[PDB]
């Protein structure tokens, strides 16, 4: 529980927030090249069926 | 979370804060999850790797 | 004092071959081991000295009721000198020698469940010198032979590099390796002069050291008082 | 609030609990005893154009006469000084050196080997713990002398707690600008620049006024009783040099500036008596490595 | 090297004998050793003596 | 202005003026060769498993053979040392000693008490004052080595008057940056890392420019009239075990870490060359003390 | 990027390139040798009524009987000896001894010319550069014990890389809070309060949190080969005299504060190698001016 | 920018860890010994039409006598050195030979076994790092002598940057046509066909014409301390005898062309100087499997 204080506070060894950050930014290019890949192999209404950009988070 | 929050903490206050900053945290962690289900990637599955054949020693 | 004074692996054996089960079990109750204890060394320090207790100390100390506690008892004797209170284990069993116990199958007695690991950390191997370690992978080889558990002592010796290099050279059944086998594991010998009747900080070392300085008196009187009691059994 | 502990006064490592016992007392105090006319030797073969005075030592400490087409080691009694100097630092060091081995080394002069017979003072300053209230930075930097930054951003004067342990003797403290320090529930003195404290008298209670920061230099003396061949110049050479050969390198273990932090270190650790007289005897087979290996280096 | 029959001669006196270092005894300690009937059966090295 | 002083340069209290003569150097001699020869001993006794070697020293020593049962504390001859020590530090402390105890310890070896006949060199570092302007902040910390931490927060340059006072022999200053600093009414250098200075050369003058502060790092050697059994390390361990035992608690006196700073704080108060006189003859007493208790301890 | 570096590592200047044959050596190593007898003798003097010990060894020295009513400089062998450090110091200095009469004072004793049999450890920090991000402030104080200051004011943390060189053999680092450090390339570990480092593994990176300032303590050994007859407490009290005497004042010249500081700072320097063997042969001169001086104060 | 390294130093492979002691360095110094005279015994035993040389040499050497119908493979010898040579190659190859094996073998002649007291040279050119601009294209092909092609087809001149490490003591650059090279922060010569540079002096940069490719031939010398035995000739051949009787083979290894690249690639990883140690124990092995190999065909 110490160590778990630790990870949680301000001192901890782990930047969480430019992790989160980062994890954020590599998830919505994943959509952009997901739906583009798909646009080409199949029309439009099929990606909008397959990856909906209404949903994000 | 209130066994991390109050393992430091010395006024009420200062357990307060710790117990909002882990569900910051928390909460933070749900959103990334469901987006990684809107990506239209798969995600990885946590695994443990046993030798095929144990040995006692 | 006697297992104590044995210096050659095959002068160990010989002993143990004529020394029953019971001198290896004590009948004083003792006290419970590894306890955070503080005790007085007035010699050095006005103030309590921090030590803790173990079952490789020289004291006798409560024991299991298992199998696992009678082996543990058997090793204490020989590394130690005293073994521990077990009670009522049987007057058959007693009276077996304790090579019997360790090496051989009409005891009656079943150890393939035993783990060197666990009982090396319950002995706490950590704490024993070069030859009480010697003494401890003999008995662990005599109970690996009998059991089949060759390959598990190997691979437990591969785990435990420090323990490795300080492994006997000695294969039970075969007789060449105990004729030819040069070890030394002698822990209470005729003392160099130089030692003195001082006490020394911890528990270990201060019983270790009580041995010592006993062993010249113990030698010259053990014969007559063993036979005044031996002759007209 | 914050806390500030010093450097060294974190995590003490467990010491060996091997060759600690009167014979191996013994060999320690003769290869010092050897090891220095090693050095004495090698003086005197320069000065008299004769190497018979060093054959004599040599074959004395390494029972082999020296050769010239054979590097001279020291025989096995280096051997053994180097592998207990190893088994005092860690409990996880091997240890395997015989006893029969100890006991032959130790016939090669008559010395008591007591440990006790002197003192010694080290001059490590532990700073247990330094207790801060909100707006107030603390920095604690340095061991042989503790250099304690603090300021003040709140709008009052704030009360900080100094707490320097219950082993050292004496504590001096000395201050940038004069200030006020008291002991627990006491009036406050006049400032002063300079403050003699006993660490046993409780903690400290040090007043910081607002503005420009206050710096406060610590240094404290320590008596451990230690043999009379102890020497300290010797000792810390040959503290630095085992480190660099290797001897100290074990897994998890902690490492240290100098002898007096580590001897200091392992006092405050709890049940710290018990470690202090394995680190006199590490010290002294130091002393002996450092006199050993300047005559025969590898 | 000479053929002798079974040599007393050494190249070097072996620092180990089946796996263990060969027990040194100096001179002085061997003369007053009262126990020296169980030494002799493992063997030893005499040295401090000319 | 403001005005920064070293911490241990500060109020030197009046060392004793008793127990300065000739007869009383003679006694400090004395006990300080017999002190070595106590210590020498005891490791002999120690290498030789025989008590002769000591007890033959000890009686030379307290004039009184070693009996059991009775603690060995150094007899007369530690109870004159110990208080005539304490009587050195201080003009508050009392004088107890007779001169016919003096006298008879002084006769018990032949020695000089000569105390000019060598040097010695000590590296605590006077810095009497820094005068400083308006918008800076100076603050010293350090005797061996000081450290003069300046923060700049005015519009411009300015200037901070460095003042090392007139004893120390040389001064080496190190710049965690480079920096100038002239004499003066001289003009300024271009900017260097280090800078060997003459203190006696006058005050010196530094320019703090706008921005980072800017640490200098002084180190100072100075000679001192020692007598050639003067040991520094024997010394400073004494000084140590002296503060231990208590014997330098006096009312009205100021504490050192080190016997350095002891000698040099004293130096450059008033009246410094009559009172390094009897920080010497101290130094020596502070030697032969410590060999005393390290020869005979108590737990 | 802003780069910081150690005062004392900065613009090192060349050493004198005389007196380094065998010959000037052997001279030397007989003026320690005859100087220490010097400090000996006068001790001896003390310790029974006679002067006769002092006699014979002032006059070897000397090559003079001593006399009342002279200050008893130390005849040719002290003018000589001063000479030869002035060299020593710097190229620009003036090699004023000849060559024969090197030779005839080291015909006085026989004692081998070998500088290098033996080792010493040397503690001086040889930070050679500290390169900090745009938003960090750094700053370096020390030489024995190097403490670094680093503030970060920027929005994240930054990366701070710390370079000490190739000479060093070990580096402790200390903090006063725990910190990550980790070689180039590597992952980070976990905060800890203490640090091992080998400078030749390379190049390190120190993580600083936005926040307090956090402090490096840092301890450095570096062992270079000097004669047995070395002493560390010698070499730094003729050091010291010898800058007090005014001999090392030469134009263009750097000044230090301890022969600790000039050996390391030589040793970073273009031939480091080449300068050191020089500054060795100039602490064993030191070493006897310092035992000649304390005898016979001038 | 591009950055260019010599394929040779690329991931070296932990060496073994077994097999280092006294005892063990003395058992390849026999083998070593033994096995220069099976070799003049085979050339004795030709020469003489008779085969008592080669008898006496074999059982000496095998531990039996000489038999026909037999394979003379060279008797437990052979197998305790063959089983030697894999595991100083790994970490992963197992160690398989007992110390009482060693040791008993370690005694059939008198050897020092100090593998420091000489020296050989090497001539792998060590280029760690070559850093060029956008426009610049580089490749280095050789590793006993280098050749660096450079090309520029940019519109000005560029600086091309060489590390050559600090571990070699000398390295000679040559090229096609004149080119100009200066250190860090020193004037630009005008330019030479060839240059000779010290590694630890620092990095080096060469001007590159627009006009045509140049081409830079390196070699280098570096010194290992080597026992007196050594041959580098011998070692060399046994190297490639190893590699074909395929005891070099396990997993997670890399490749050398010669014993000079696997030196030297040890030497410039981190804790090179102990794996060299290690290496030079390899190289005795392997002058000792030459020798009995070519004596007894296997």
């Amino acid at each position: 529980h110490k160590y778990h204080h630790l990870l949680t506070s301000q001192n901890s060894p782990i930047d969480w927030n430019y992790h989160d950050e980062e994890m954020h930014k590599w998830l919505d290019s994943r959509k952009t090249t997901n739906y583009d890949a798909m646009q080409k192999k199949d029309g439009t209404v099929i990606a909008d069926i397959h990856i909906p950009k209404v949903f994000n988070d | 979370v209130i066994k991390p929050a109050a393992v430091v903490a010395g006024t009420s206050t200062e357990l307060i804060g710790n117990l909002q900053a882990i569900y910051s945290r928390l909460r933070s962690h749900s959103d990334i999850g469901f987006k990684k289900a809107t990506v239209g990637d798969v995600i990885p599955n946590s695994y443990m790797i046993k030798p095929v054949n144990s040995t006692e020693y | 004092m006697d297992v104590l004074s044995k210096g050659s692996l095959k002068e160990l054996l010989a002993h143990l071959e004529k020394t029953p089960l019971e001198e290896a079990i004590s009948y004083r109750i003792g006290t419970v081991p590894y306890q955070n204890v503080l005790i007085s060394r007035n010699e050095y320090y006005n103030q309590l000295y921090p030590d803790t207790t173990s079952l490789i100390d020289g004291v006798s100390r409560e024991g299991q009721r298992n199998v696992n506690g009678l082996i543990m008892s058997i090793i204490s004797y020989v590394v130690s000198g005293s073994g521990h209170y077990i009670p009522n284990i049987g007057f058959m069993l007693l009276r077996r020698s304790i090579l019997d116990i360790l090496t051989k199958h009409d005891t009656g007695l079943v150890t393939n469940n035993l783990n060197y690991g666990i009982i090396a950390r319950n002995l706490t191997v950590s704490k024993m010198n070069c030859e009480q370690r010697k003494r401890m992978l003999i008995c662990f080889k005599l109970l690996a032979y009998k059991d089949g558990n060759q390959n598990d002592y190997e691979i437990y010796l591969n785990q435990n590099i420090p323990l490795k290099q300080i492994a006997p050279n000695f294969i039970p059944g075969d007789m060449r390796t105990v004729i030819h086998n040069q070890d030394q594991l002698a822990i209470v010998g005729i003392p160099a002069y130089r030692l003195t009747q001082s006490t020394e900080l911890s528990i270990r070392d201060d019983n270790a050291k009580s041995y010592k300085l006993g062993y010249v008196d113990w030698y010259n009187s053990n014969s007559f008082l063993r036979e005044r009691s031996e002759f007209n059994l | 609030a914050n806390r500030a502990t010093s450097a060294f006064l974190d995590n003490p490592h467990p010491v060996g609990v091997n060759y600690v016992d009167e014979g191996s007392r013994q060999f320690v105090a003769v290869a010092e005893l050897l090891a220095s006319k090693l050095i004495d030797s090698s003086r005197e073969s320069d000065e008299s154009n004769s190497d018979v005075p060093f054959v004599q030592a040599y074959s004395k400490f390494a029972d082999d006469n020296p050769r010239h087409l054979r590097v001279k080691t020291g025989g096995k009694m280096a051997n053994a000084l180097t592998n207990v100097i190893r088994s005092y630092y860690s409990i996880n060091a091997p240890a395997i050196v015989p006893q029969v081995e100890i006991d032959r080394l130790a016939s090669k002069a008559t010395v008591s080997g007591d440990m006790y017979n002197s003192y010694a003072i080290f001059n490590s300053v532990p700073i247990v713990e330094v207790l801060s209230p909100a707006r107030t930075t603390v920095s604690i930097v340095g061991s042989d002398r503790a250099d304690v930054t603090m300021l003040n951003t709140g709008a009052g004067a704030a009360n900080i707690t100094f707490n320097f342990g219950q082993i050292a003797e004496t504590v001096i403290l000395k201050g940038s600008v004069p200030f006020q320090l008291a002991r627990l529930n006491q009036p406050m003195p006049a400032a002063r620049f300079t403050y003699k404290l006993r660490p046993l008298d409780g903690p400290f209670i040090v007043v910081l006024p607002v503005g420009n920061p206050l710096v406060i230099s610590a240094t404290a003396a320590t008596r451990i009783q230690v043999p009379l061949a102890f020497n300290k110049a010797l000792v810390e050479s040959g503290f630095q040099t085992a480190m660099n050969d290797g001897l100290f390198d074990i897994q998890n273990v902690n490492y240290y500036s100098s002898f007096d932090e580590f001897i200091i270190s392992q006092y405050h650790a709890q049940d710290g008596i018990n470690r202090v007289s394995t680190c006199v005897i590490l010290g002294l087979a130091l002393q002996a490595y450092d006199q050993m290996r300047r005559a025969l280096p590898v | 090297r000479f053929g002798f029959r079974d040599s007393p001669f050494c190249t070097s006196l072996p620092r180990t004998i089946m796996g263990n270092d060969v027990r040194r005894i100096s001179y002085n300690v061997f003369s007053m050793m009262e126990d020296i009937d169980d030494v002799i059966s493992e063997g030893f090295i005499l040295y401090d003596a000319y």
